[PDB]
């Protein structure tokens, strides 16, 4: 699917 | 609320209600920078966890006791805390949120 670093960004980032 | 809206948006509650989730209100560059800061142990013994030198603006979204799919419900808690993340790969970047100290 998506990489772990990508999923992290999608799930936790909200600049 | 923001947490129902953000959880929806990011595909976190479209096919299941995710119990808890934290959103960091910082630039990606600045959270990625945590991987080269204060190294600490992870809750699972491993030591690829790092703690930010500063506190960052974060929003914790906790699901209520009543919420059940498909009708998820979140309690919104805004705060500024030191984030703790786990890093892997090259470039060494956060892959898991370990906590907020």
């Amino acid at each position: 699917k998506e990489t772990a670093a990508a999923k992290f960004e999608r799930q936790h980032m909200d600049s | 609320n923001y947490c129902n809206q953000m959880m929806k948006s990011r595909n976190l509650t479209k096919d299941r209600c995710k119990p808890v989730n934290t959103f960091v209100h910082e630039s990606l560059a600045d959270v990625q920078a945590v991987c080269s800061q204060k190294n600490v142990a992870c809750k699972n013994g491993q030591t690829n966890c790092y703690q930010s030198y500063s506190t960052m603006s974060i929003t914790d979204c906790r699901e209520t006791g009543s919420s059940k799919y498909p009708n998820c419900a979140y309690k919104t808690t805004q705060a500024n805390k030191h984030i703790i993340v786990a890093c892997e790969g090259n470039p060494y970047v956060p892959v898991h949120f370990d906590a907020s100290v």
